[PDB]
C-alpha cells in the first residue's frame, strides 16, 4: 500500500547500482521524492530531494557520487563509487511531512568486497 | 549547513511518567521540525510534524513545543510500546535557492 | 486547448515560512520570480514548491493579491474555459471575468477588480502559487 | 455612517423574524459581513458570515436556525424560529483586512450601533 | 472548533498604571488574535490585531504580544476612561471551511 523498493543486491566496490522506488495507487507525479539512508543502528542521515520533471539537490555527504532521477512511473538512484562504510537500509518517502507522509519498508544495500 | 543536536544521549524514566528530549539547531530554523519514533526494524513513524501537530494515531500524551532555534518533545505516561529511539529532522524546501533537510543524532529510552 | 490532466490541486500540505509574500485565510502565496509563459505556468507552480499548484482568485482573495503589487507589473492566473463556458480554476467553481478577446489565458494588475483575458499568450510574466497551510 | 441595522420587535416565540444592516460609502460586492450575537449581561458570539461572493457559512451551534441573504445594497438577516435564549442584541459588522510585514489579518473592524431583539410575550 | 479560555472576572489596579489579561487557546492559530473593548452599551472597537501590532488610530501605550496557545494583552499609563471590558478573539480557517471564536473578558479598573 506505501511505496515499495527493491534492488540492493550485495556487490563489490567502483561498480555502478540501481534502486527503484516504485508506486502503489497515489500518483508520482504530485508529490516530490527523495533518499534517506541508515547504517546498522546509528542515526539516520539525508541523501538528496528529487523534485517532478529534472530538478534534484544533493547533501554534501557525496559529492555527486549520488545522481538521483526522475521518471513518471518510477524514481531512481545511481552510485558510482560506493565503499566499505557506505552499507544502509536505504528509504524512499513522499518530502512534505504531515497526515500524508508515508515511508517505504527499505531495502538493504550492502556492501561486499 | 545546517546540524542537529539532541544533548540527551539515552534516558531512563518510571512507567507511565515523564520525559523530555532536547533537539537544538544552529540558525533559525523558523518552525519546521519533525519528530519520528521507530521500533527496531520497522520504518521510523512520523509522531509530530511542524513543531507541535500531531499526525494521526499519535494521542496527545505525545506533544512538544518550541520555537525559534531550540526545541523539545514531552511524552505524557510512559507505556510498553514506547521505548524507541527518537529522531527529529528538520526540513526545507526552496526550489529558487536550496533543498535540504538535516536529521539527528538519536534518543534511546527504556523504562522500569 | 485541455487542462495538461497531471497537474492537478494538491491533497497535502506545507508552505515554506521563509519567502512567501503574503498569507491570508490559511493560504500561503507565492509570486514567481521567473517570467514563464502562461501555459508553462501548471509546471512552474508544481517546480517551485511541494503541494502547490497553479491558482485562479475567488473575489474576497482579490483586492489582497492585488493590494501587494506595483503599479506596472501584471500577473498571471488560473482561470480557463475548458468547454464553451464557465471559467473555472483548479479548485472548482465559477468566476466573473472582464472579457475582450478569447482563448484561455488571464491576468491581473493593480487597478484591476476581477480577471480580466489577455490577447496573445506568448507574453511572459510573473504567475501567482498557493499552497494551504497546515490546518488541513 | 458605515453600517446601521434596523428592525427590533418584542415578540412570543416561533414567529418568522428579519432584520438587516445597511452600509454606504463602499461596495459590499468587495468586503464580507457578518453577524454576532451578544445576550444581555454576556459576552459575544459570532453568527455567520456572507462572504465576497455568494457563499456563505455558519458556527456549529447555530442549527440551520440563522440564515442570511444579500440584497443589492444591504445585508438581510433572516431567522426562522426565536427562543427566549435568542434575544439579544445583533451587531453587524464587516471584515477589514489589515496587515503585518508579510501578513494579512481579518477582523471586524467597524461596528454598527445594534438593535435590540426581545421576546417577552 | 477553536475555544478560548480568558482570565476570570474582577479585574483592577490603581488609577494609572499597568494591567495585564491573557487569553489561551486550545490549537495554535499562527499569531492570529484580535482584542476589542466595549463600553456598556457600545459596540466593540478594534484595538490590536496579529496578536502583536498595534491597529490605527489607537494610542501606542497599548502592547500585546505572545505565541503558541496562550498571549498576553497588557496596558501602560492607564486611563479612567479605559475601564470597560476588554475581549480577545481568534480566528482558524479549514481548507474550505472558516471558523471564529470570541471569550468573555471584564472591567480593568475600579480603586
Amino acid at each position: 500500500q506505501p511505496v515499495k523498493e527493491s534492488g540492493g543486491r550485495l556487490v563489490t566496490p567502483g561498480t555502478p547500482l540501481t534502486l527503484t522506488c516504485t508506486a502503489s495507487g497515489f500518483s508520482l507525479s504530485s508529490y516530490w521524492m527523495s533518499w534517506v539512508r541508515q547504517a546498522r543502528g546509528k542515526g539516520l542521515e539525508w541523501i538528496g530531494t528529487a523534485t517532478a520533471g529534472g530538478s534534484a539537490w544533493y547533501a554534501s555527504w557525496a559529492k555527486g557520487r549520488f545522481t538521483i532521477s526522475r521518471t513518471s512511473t518510477t524514481v531512481e538512484l545511481r552510485m558510482t563509487s560506493l565503499t566499505t562504510e557506505d552499507t544502509a537500509t536505504y528509504f524512499c518517502a513522499r518530502d512534505p511531512p504531515g497526515h500524508s507522509g508515508l515511508w517505504g519498508r527499505g531495502t538493504l544495500v550492502t556492501v561486499s568486497s | 549547513d545546517l546540524v542537529m543536536t539532541q544533548t540527551p544521549a539515552s534516558v531512563e524514566a518510571a512507567v507511565g511518567g515523564t520525559v523530555t528530549i532536547k533537539c537544538q539547531a544552529s540558525e533559525s530554523i523558523g518552525n519546521a521540525l519533525a519528530w519520528y519514533q521507530q521500533k527496531p526494524g520497522q520504518p521510523p513513524k512520523l509522531l509530530i510534524y511542524d513543531t507541535s501537530n500531531l499526525a494521526s494515531g499519535v494521542s496527545s500524551r505525545f506533544r512538544g513545543s518550541g520555537s525559534g532555534t531550540q526545541f523539545t518533545l514531552t511524552i505524557s505516561d510512559l507505556e510498553c510500546a514506547d521505548a524507541a529511539t527518537y529522531y527529529c529532522q528538520t526540513y526545507y524546501y526552496s526550489g529558487v535557492t536550496t533543498t535540504y533537510q538535516a536529521f539527528g543524532g538519536g534518543t534511546e529510552v527504556d523504562v522500569k | 486547448f485541455q487542462v495538461p490532466q497531471n497537474y492537478t490541486k494538491a491533497n497535502c500540505t506545507y508552505c515554506n515560512t521563509r519567502e512567501y509574500t503574503f498569507s491570508y485565510k490559511g493560504c500561503c502565496f507565492y509570486f514567481t520570480k521567473k517570467k514563464h509563459t502562461w501555459n508553462g505556468c501548471f509546471q512552474a507552480c508544481a517546480e517551485l514548491y511541494p503541494c502547490t499548484y497553479f491558482y485562479g482568485p475567488t473575489p474576497d482573495i482579490l483586492p489582497v493579491v492585488t493590494r501587494n503589487l506595483n503599479a506596472i507589473e501584471s500577473l498571471w492566473v488560473g482561470v480557463y474555459r475548458v468547454g464553451e463556458g464557465n471559467w473555472t480554476s483548479l479548485d472548482g467553481g465559477t468566476f466573473k471575468v472582464y472579457q475582450i478577446f478569447g482563448s484561455h489565458c488571464t491576468y491581473v494588475s493593480k487597478f484591476s477588480t476581477v480577471p480580466v483575458s489577455h490577447h496573445e499568450c506568448s507574453f511572459l510574466k510573473p504567475c501567482l502559487c498557493v499552497s494551504q497551510r497546515s490546518n488541513s | 455612517q458605515p453600517v446601521e441595522e434596523s428592525g427590533g420587535r418584542l415578540v412570543t416565540p416561533g414567529t418568522p423574524l428579519t432584520l438587516t444592516c445597511t452600509v454606504s460609502g463602499f461596495s459590499l460586492s468587495t468586503y464580507a459581513m457578518s453577524w454576532v450575537r451578544q445576550a444581555p449581561g454576556k459576552g459575544l458570539e459570532w453568527i455567520g458570515t456572507i462572504s465576497a461572493s455568494d457563499t456563505t457559512y455558519f458556527a456549529n451551534w447555530t442549527k440551520g436556525r440563522f440564515t442570511i441573504s444579500k440584497a443589492s445594497t444591504t445585508v438581510d438577516l433572516k431567522i426562522t424560529s426565536p427562543t427566549t435564549e435568542d434575544t439579544a442584541t445583533f451587531f453587524c459588522a464587516r471584515f477589514s483586512a489589515y496587515e503585518s510585514n508579510r501578513d494579512y489579518f481579518d477582523t471586524f473592524d467597524p461596528w454598527g450601533p445594534g438593535t435590540l431583539v426581545t421576546v417577552s410575550s | 472548533d477553536v475555544v478560548m479560555t480568558q482570565t476570570p472576572s474582577p479585574v483592577s489596579a490603581a488609577v494609572g498604571g499597568t494591567v495585564t489579561i491573557k487569553c489561551q487557546a486550545s490549537q495554535n492559530i499562527y499569531r492570529d488574535l484580535a482584542w476589542y473593548q466595549q463600553n456598556p452599551g457600545q459596540p466593540p472597537k478594534l484595538l490590536i490585531y496579529g496578536a502583536s501590532n498595534l491597529a490605527s488610530g489607537v494610542p501606542s501605550r497599548f502592547s500585546g504580544s505572545g505565541s503558541g496557545t496562550e498571549y498576553i494583552l497588557t496596558i501602560s499609563d492607564l486611563e479612567c476612561a479605559d475601564a470597560a471590558t476588554y475581549y480577545c478573539q481568534c480566528s482558524a480557517y479549514g481548507s474550505g471551511y472558516a471558523a471564529h471564536a470570541f471569550g468573555g473578558g471584564t472591567k480593568v479598573d475600579i480603586k
